[PDB]
This record gives C-alpha cells, sequence and structure tokens, in this order.
RNA sequence: CCCACCCCGACCCGCCAGGGCAAGGCUGGUGCCAGCAGCCGCGGUAAUUCCAGCUCGGCGAGCGUCGCGCGGCGCUGCUGCAGUUGAAACGCCCGUAGUUGGCCCCCCGCCGCCACGAGGAAACGGGAGCGCUCCAGGCAGGUUGGA
C-alpha cells in the first residue's frame, strides 16, 4: 500500500523535470509536502505551486525550472544532535558549500544552516541539491 | 557569473552555454548540440542586417525530438509568430 | 605495585604504508642531503609532528567561528606556532595553517639555525660542532642537534664562552 | 608547414581563435592536434605511457600479436586527455595513443573545501565515473591533504591541477584501462553539473558564435 | 528493500547478521572451536619433539625433485606430524633422536608450494638454530 | 650506605635481498639432481631465481622467521553487498506472534525525541600554562600555578 507520499512526489517531480517538462502533477498532498515545498521554493530551486482541493486528499501542480538535481527521503526519520549534521553533510551532500538537508525540529520544519546557527537537533526527513 | 574568490573574483575558466529549452548546461563534447538564429523582420516583410534572435538546444532534448514544439512555444513569446 | 608503574611512554612516528615507491624514495633522500639527517626516522618523527596540528585546525574549520572552543584552542594552537617559529606572524589566520609543510619544522632546528647565521659552513660541519660542545643557547650549552629554537631565543645562538674556539 | 583539412582548422591559423575555452563553449571537435599544439606550444604538455597490452588474434597458421597502448596527457593546470592506439610495432601503437590524447583534450573545473581564500585547490564538488565494471568517487578535501589514490588514479589527478582530492574505486580495478577511463569520464563531466553559481540567465550574441 | 528497515527493527538486524556470520569460511575456521582441538600444535607458534625417521617425499606434478624431511613426535600431546628441513645439505644435522623445534610454514596451516600434506617445518636441532647451522656460524658436538 | 647522571682537573655497523608483485645485474659451479619458491613460477649439461664471487638496493643498533588481533574487505554490507543466466526467491493459497500502516483538528494530558542543568573517581584519553639542555616525561616554578 502507499506509506511514504512524499517519496512518491519527489520521484514523480524528479522523473518530470528530467524529461524537461514544465509542469507536474502529485497527489495525494499533505501538510508535510506543502512544509518541504515550501523550502524548496524559499531556496529558489522551484517555482510557483498550487494545491487544488476535492474534498479528499487533495492534488498539487508544481511548475518547474530546470534547477534540481536531486531530492529524495531519508526514511526512517533517524534522529540527529546537533553535532552530528556534519557526519551528514558529507555524506548526502554534493559539498559543503551548496545543498540542504531538512530536519523537523521543535522549532518547525528548517534546512540544517538553521538548525546550526540555532545549534540544536531534530529529525532528518529528506535533503534536496 | 560563476564561482567567485573570497574577495569577489571569478575564478572560473569559462561559462557553459545553457540550453533555451531545459536549462541545463551544454558542455564540451556535446556534439549534438545546435545554436541558430532567426530573423526578425521588424521592417515591411524584409530583414535588418545584423539584428537577429539566437537560441541553443543540447543534445538531451533533440534526441527525443522535443525541439520541433519548444521552439515554436519560445518563438511565439518573442514576436516572431503566432 | 612499583611507582614505575604508572609512568607514561609513547611512539612518536609513523611510517609510511607502502614501503617501496620510487618518487617518494628519491623525494625521501633530497631531504636526507639537504640537512644532515641521520636516517629515516627523523623524516617520519617530522611527519607526525604535522599530523597532529593538522588535525587540531580540521577540527575547529568544522565548528562555527562564533563558538569558545574555536576562540580558545584555535589561539592557543596560533599562539604556539608563532614562537617556534612554525608559522610566521603576518598569517594569524587557522585557515593559513593547514599549507604548511614538513621543511618549515626542520628550518628551526639549532643545525639549520647556525648554519642560517653562516656559524657553520655547511650542515654536516654543523651536525659535528653540535655534538662537540661548541655552541650555546642563551648562554646554555646544547648538545642536541634536533633542538627546536623559539623565535625569542634566536637572537642569542653563540659560541659557548667556555670552549677551544673562544 | 602544415596545411588545414577543415575549416576550424583553417581559422586557427590566422588569428581567429584566443583560446581553447572558446571552442569549449562552443562545443566543436577538434580533428588535427597541431590545433592542440598551436594552443600549448612545446611541453607545456606532459606526456606519459600508463600502459601497455600485447593482445592475440588466433589464426589458422597460429597467433597474431599486436599492441594496446594507453597514454594521458595534460598541463597541470586545467587541461586533462586520454587516448588509446594499436598497432604491430610498439612505437607505432604508443604514437597513435599519443596523437588520440590528444584529441581528447578536455577542461577540468575546480574549487573550494571549506575556505575560499586563494586559488581553487580541489574538485568543484563531488565528480563520479563509470568505465566497463569500474566506477570511482571524487570527494573535495582540505588543504594539505594531498592526493589520496591509487598510483594509477594519483597520475590523472596530478596532470589535471587538482591539488587536494579523496578518491574511492569500486569494481576490478586491476583492468587499468576501464580505471583510466572512469577518472576520465568523471573529470569531463565536471563543466555540465548545474550549481547555484551558474543559475543566472544570459542573452546568447551571435557575433561572437564562430560559426561552428 | 531486500533488507528490513523501520525504527524498531534492532533486535533482528542484529539475529540475521548472528546467524549469516557463520557462513564465511575465515570466521568459522577462526570461532567454531573444531580448528583449535585439531590444531596439532595447539594454537602455538611453535613446540618441541623427539625424530623418530628420516624421510624423502617427492614433488607435485610441474616440478620434479626429493624433499627431505622428519616425522616428529610431540612431546606435549603425542601426535605424529612431517616437518620440512630446507637450506641445502641440512637435514644431515638429524640424527634418529634430536630434540627439534618446529614452527609452521606459513599460510597457517594450510600445505605451501609442491610438498604434498607438509604443514610444518624445523627451525631448531638438539638445542642449536638451523639456519645458524648451515650459514657456519654454530656447529653441532659430535 | 655505595653506585648511575651531572660538574671541575690531567692522560686518550648488522640483518634481509637483487625475474614479477616490489627499490636494486657480470664470472664460476650444478644440469628437472641438489636446491629455491607466501603466490605466479625457476632448474633438463648459454640458469636475470639454486650454490658462490663482484657490484648494487632497503631498514638500521637494530633486522629476519612463526602464531594471533585489527586493517586491507562494500568478501558480513546500519551507513553499505548479492539473489534471470556466475552461489542464492519457499510449488502455491490461507494465517497468529512480529514488523509496517493514507489524509485531516492546535493552542490540553501522557510517552518518545532535541537542548540545557544537577549529582557521582581518580589514573588513562583530550586540553590551558611551564626550556627535565632537547625528548619519551613530570607538575612544575619565579606575586604564582596544577584551568
Ligand atoms: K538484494
Ligand atoms: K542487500
Ligand atoms: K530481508
Ligand atoms: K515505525
Ligand atoms: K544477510
Ligand atoms: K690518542
Ligand atoms: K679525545
Ligand atoms: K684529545
Ligand atoms: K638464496
Ligand atoms: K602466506
Ligand atoms: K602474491
Ligand atoms: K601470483
Ligand atoms: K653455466
Ligand atoms: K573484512
Ligand atoms: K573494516
Ligand atoms: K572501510
Ligand atoms: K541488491
Ligand atoms: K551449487
Ligand atoms: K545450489
Ligand atoms: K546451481
Ligand atoms: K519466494
Ligand atoms: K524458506
Ligand atoms: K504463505
Ligand atoms: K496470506
Ligand atoms: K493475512
Ligand atoms: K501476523
Ligand atoms: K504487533
Ligand atoms: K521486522
Ligand atoms: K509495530
Ligand atoms: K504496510
Ligand atoms: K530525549
Ligand atoms: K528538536
Ligand atoms: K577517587
Ligand atoms: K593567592
Ligand atoms: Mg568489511
Amino acid at each position: 500500500v502507499r506509506i511514504n507520499v512524499l517519496r512518491d512526489a519527489l520521484k514523480s517531480i524528479c522523473n518530470a523535470q528530467r524529461i524537461g517538462k514544465k509542469q507536474v502533477i502529485v497527489r495525494p498532498s499533505s501538510k508535510v509536502i506543502i512544509e518541504f515545498l515550501q523550502l524548496m521554493q524559499k531556496n529558489g530551486y522551484i517555482s510557483d505551486f498550487a494545491v487544488v482541493d476535492n474534498h479528499r486528499s487533495n492534488r498539487i501542480v508544481v511548475n518547474l525550472i530546470g534547477r534540481l538535481n536531486k531530492a529524495g527521503v531519508i526514511s526512517p526519520r533517524f534522529d540527529i544532535p546537533a553535532n552530528d549534521i556534519e557526519k551528514w553533510v558529507v555524506n548526502l551532500l554534493p559539498s559543503r558549500l551548496f545543498g540542504h538537508i531538512i530536519l523537523t525540529t521543535s522549532q518547525g520544519i528548517m534546512d540544517h544552516i538553521e538548525a546550526q546557527h540555532r545549534q540544536i537537533g531534530g529529525k532528518v526527513i529528506g535533503y534536496f541539491y | 557569473i560563476g564561482m567567485k574568490n573570497s574577495s569577489g573574483v571569478v575564478v572560473d575558466a569559462y561559462i557553459p552555454r545553457k540550453c533555451s529549452a531545459t536549462n541545463r548546461l551544454i558542455g564540451p563534447k556535446d556534439h549534438a548540440a545546435v545554436q541558430l538564429s532567426v530573423a526578425r523582420v521588424n521592417d515591411k516583410g524584409k530583414m535588418i542586417e545584423n539584428n537577429y534572435v539566437t537560441f541553443a538546444f543540447c543534445g538531451a532534448i533533440r534526441s527525443r525530438g522535443g525541439v520541433d514544439s519548444a521552439f515554436m512555444l519560445l518563438a511565439q513569446e518573442h514576436g516572431l509568430m503566432e | 605495585p612499583r611507582i614505575s608503574r604508572h609512568r607514561n611512554s609513547s611512539k612518536t612516528y609513523s611510517t609510511p604504508k607502502k614501503p617501496f615507491t620510487k618518487p617518494r624514495l628519491d623525494a625521501e633522500l633530497k631531504l636526507c642531503g639537504e640537512y644532515g639527517l641521520k636516517c629515516k626516522r627523523e623524516i617520519y618523527r617530522a611527519r607526525y609532528m604535522l599530523a597532529k596540528i593538522r588535525r587540531t585546525a580540521r577540527n575547529l574549520l568544522t565548528l562555527d567561528e562564533n563558538d569558545i572552543k574555536r576562540r580558545f584552542e584555535g589561539a592557543a594552537l596560533l599562539r604556539r606556532l608563532h614562537m617556534l617559529g612554525i608559522l610566521d606572524e603576518e598569517k594569524d589566520q587557522l585557515d593559513y595553517v593547514l599549507g604548511l609543510r614538513i621543511e618549515d619544522i626542520f628550518k628551526r632546528r639549532l643545525q639549520s639555525v647556525i648554519v642560517e647565521s653562516k656559524l657553520a659552513k655547511s650542515v654536516h660541519h654543523a651536525r659535528n660542532m653540535i655534538k662537540a660542545r661548541h655552541i650555546s643557547v642563551g648562554g646554555q650549552i646544547v648538545n642536541i642537534p634536533s633542538y627546536m629554537v623559539r623565535i625569542s631565543n634566536t637572537s642569542r645562538v653563540a659560541i659557548a664562552d667556555t670552549s677551544s674556539l673562544a | 608547414e602544415w596545411h588545414p583539412s577543415t575549416k576550424l582548422g583553417r581559422l586557427v591559423k590566422a588569428g581567429k581563435i584566443e583560446s581553447l575555452y572558446d571552442i569549449f563553449k562552443y562545443s566543436l571537435p577538434i580533428k588535427e592536434t597541431e590545433i592542440i599544439d598551436y594552443f600549448f606550444p612545446k611541453s607545456e604538455l606532459a606526456e606519459e605511457v600508463c600502459n601497455i597490452m600485447s593482445v592475440q588474434k588466433q589464426t589458422t597458421a597460429g597467433q597474431r600479436t599486436r599492441f594496446r597502448a594507453h597514454v594521458i596527457v595534460g598541463n597541470r593546470d586545467g587541461f586533462i586527455g586520454y587516448g588509446a592506439g594499436v598497432s604491430k610495432e610498439v612505437a607505432n601503437a604508443i604514437k597513435k595513443a599519443a596523437k588520440n590524447a590528444r584529441l581528447n583534450i578536455v577542461p577540468v573545473r575546480r574549487g573550494f573545501w571549506g575556505g575560499k581564500l586563494g586559488d581553487p585547490h580541489t574538485v568543484s564538488s563531488k565528480l563520479s565515473g563509470k568505465c566497463g565494471s569500474v566506477r570511482v568517487r571524487l570527494i573535495p578535501a582540505p588543504r594539505g591533504a594531498g592526493i589520496v589514490a591509487s598510483p594509477t588514479v594519483a597520475k590523472v589527478l596530478e596532470f589535471a591541477g587538482v591539488s587536494d582530492v579523496f578518491t574511492r574505486q569500486s569494481g576490478h580495478s586491476r583492468t587499468l584501462m576501464n580505471s583510466v577511463g572512469a577518472v576520465y569520464n568523471a573529470l569531463k563531466s565536471s563543466y555540465s553539473i548545474l550549481t547555484p553559481d551558474l543559475w543566472k540567465k544570459e542573452q546568447l550574441d551571435h557575433v561572437q558564435d564562430i560559426r561552428t | 528493500m531486500s533488507k528490513t528497515s523501520g525504527l524498531y527493527t534492532a533486535r533482528k538486524l542484529r539475529t540475521v547478521r548472528r546467524v549469516n556470520r557463520w557462513a564465511d569460511k575465515k570466521y568459522r575456521k577462526a570461532h567454531l572451536g573444531t580448528w583449535l582441538k585439531a590444531n596439532p600444535l595447539e594454537g602455538a607458534c611453535m613446540a618441541r619433539g623427539i625424530v623418530t625417521q628420516k624421510i624423502g617425499i617427492s614433488a607435485k606434478q610441474p616440478n620434479s625433485a626429493v624433499r627431505k624431511a622428519v616425522r616428529v613426535q610431540l612431546t606435549k600431546n603425542s601426535k605424529k606430524i612431517t616437518a620440512f628441513v630446507p637450506r641445502d645439505g641440512s637435514i644431515t644435522y638429524i640424527d634418529n633422536n634430536d630434540e627439534v623445534l618446529v614452527a609452521g610454514f606459513g599460510r597457517a596451516g594450510r600445505a605451501v608450494g609442491d610438498i604434498p600434506g607438509c604443514r610444518f617445518k624445523v627451525i631448531k636441532v638438539a638445542g642449536i638454530g638451523l639456519l645458524a647451522l648451515f650459514l657456519r656460524k654454530r656447529e653441532k658436538r659430535a
């Protein structure tokens, strides 16, 4: 059955961009997916999106501008102390200068730079670069 | 722009071209890449010398035949077609 | 037990992993020529003493510029590296530590210092003169070729007042 | 002297082309090795023979033997190349390999691990390469770390101008030609990866195009 | 995923590794305990015994030679071994009652080269090192 | 109590190698014999490998041999292996324990989780400061210090 909606969303988006598409539909939607797309947008990797209601689990329409080298999730959501972040940075990311590991903390969803800017830990949910 | 020194100087040897369709970098030894240019008449049905538009396409967009529609869509955005 | 059971001791050099590599085999003897080195161990020691000061900096550089560990240990490391003359004053950045070579360590040996001030014609004559108790550091007779001279104590390297060359 | 057989080689003979990076920027093939030799006059290129292999074809009367030679070239400052050649005599095989190595020159992009103080000193970011069963990973490294690779890979990384690098190799790397092929392919992809430094859109101006 | 995942599967991940560890020949040889029982030296670097005979042993297929060896009875467990004597002309220091110190050939209990059934070798005869006896540094009584 | 260290006075290498892995090549003897060789292999009366001479290589007051632990090894794989044909998907369906389980309310409680504290041992391990002549050390020292 369906377990990880975010994993399927990110696979669909990577496929659509690798083809060279302008838009892609991902279903279902969820609060976590909207948070992940909001972070991707604020870093500049995707354009506008739109969540369309259907009195069910909704759909999302995503606009693409060809800046996404890769995006994925980490399952299960291992927890990370503040000092192990860097031992993860040199594991998933192509460098120490660009790319983003996304954590959920008691201060919200955020990338790793802000996580060591607030010197806290959390649980890893995914990455894009 | 490209990669910078710590002071502000670009330490990059050259900047590859980007695809007009899929924004992907061209790269050297991609010999299926093509750059080509369009007249942009503007003058009572006759062209104007040395005033063109120019696009580029990487080999990935050509290998599947996506260029015939993407080039048309790009042209309809620059006032060269409709 | 006896009290001696509580005394510490440690090895101070690391041997290379592939012994029979030609380019570093002759690069390793140009070093034995420019400095009066007895044997390969005195090169190994040097590299070992580099490999620690390189491990510290890379640990602090992974950290943040405002943490107390950086502010404390990086300052200690730089203050120690400037007195021995292994690093010079104009480079007071922790990132200037990483590009250090062994030759910088070998240049502050007493055998090297006395050659620079021309007390000895060559480095081999310098080693011989060191063994003969013919040279003093700050009025103190030093017998060790491998002695490391601080920048404070490099104005004051001479022939010993008690000597047959005085 | 030499008379060009191609329009690009005819254009280089005059003062039309100023550097290799314009030929790479509009990615055209190079078919004469003296086009390359015009931009690198007399031994800014290092040329080293990696391997000579004896190959045998079985025949009614007995085995036929030939030689295969693998050659790498570079300038220590951002260009690498790799060719191969097959011939009856060893000298001609090496000659063919050196020519093919010169026609396969590619540019290599460098960058900074951590601090961005001076010249770029390591790979621009992680690079990956495949050839045959061999796979390779080039990982950026801090200053003073050196070239941590096998002696086969370390020479290609030395000719390329990369001072500091970490390396991992998987597959049957005892097969020397696939090892060098994988490292070469990894270096060749370095100028095709989108990084945020390159996102900014630009206008193409046809006046500069060398017109294929 | 061909391996179990999930935040509460540590017990399964440990059970699988414990079970599949025994499939490796190296681990099974070094950890099971049957090789320690069957080992003539009982897990030691060397062992002393008395010579019971002198023998010559044929080599294997592509070589042709007669290698020189001795049947040895072990003092500590009364087992029967055969041990090789290297270094030209050395079989002439081995009388039929000569305490011998015996070590391995390398390869941790596997035959080497072209000597069938030989896993041990003599290093000392009647108190004196055999190599120094060959190099003419010491000598036997008479 | 004697001695060692320190001060003043007068006398005064070796062990392994040299075909490849792996740095380093001519004469005599032996002729699938004697022997070498971790692995590839060497020796059949012209031997780059045996036994010797010369020369040369490596480490060095230290070198070689045997056994074991770790590394090599992503050949035990959590990070991170493999399962069409190389070794490997149960003949198939049901099914308990176990493992796993879509989307939605925020601003309560109870878990987990993250951070910061309190409390308990030193030696070891890191680490601030200090010229046992250097050093392995030690806790020194010239108002001090062992943070
Ligand atoms: K599998
Ligand atoms: K697997
Ligand atoms: K499984
Ligand atoms: K779970
Ligand atoms: K398993
Ligand atoms: K005398
Ligand atoms: K004397
Ligand atoms: K005298
Ligand atoms: K020998
Ligand atoms: K062995
Ligand atoms: K071997
Ligand atoms: K072999
Ligand atoms: K002969
Ligand atoms: K292993
Ligand atoms: K391991
Ligand atoms: K490993
Ligand atoms: K698999
Ligand atoms: K089978
Ligand atoms: K089977
Ligand atoms: K089978
Ligand atoms: K099955
Ligand atoms: K089964
Ligand atoms: K079943
Ligand atoms: K079932
Ligand atoms: K069921
Ligand atoms: K069940
Ligand atoms: K359950
Ligand atoms: K399970
Ligand atoms: K469960
Ligand atoms: K499930
Ligand atoms: K917790
Ligand atoms: K948290
Ligand atoms: K205590
Ligand atoms: K006080
Ligand atoms: Mg392993």
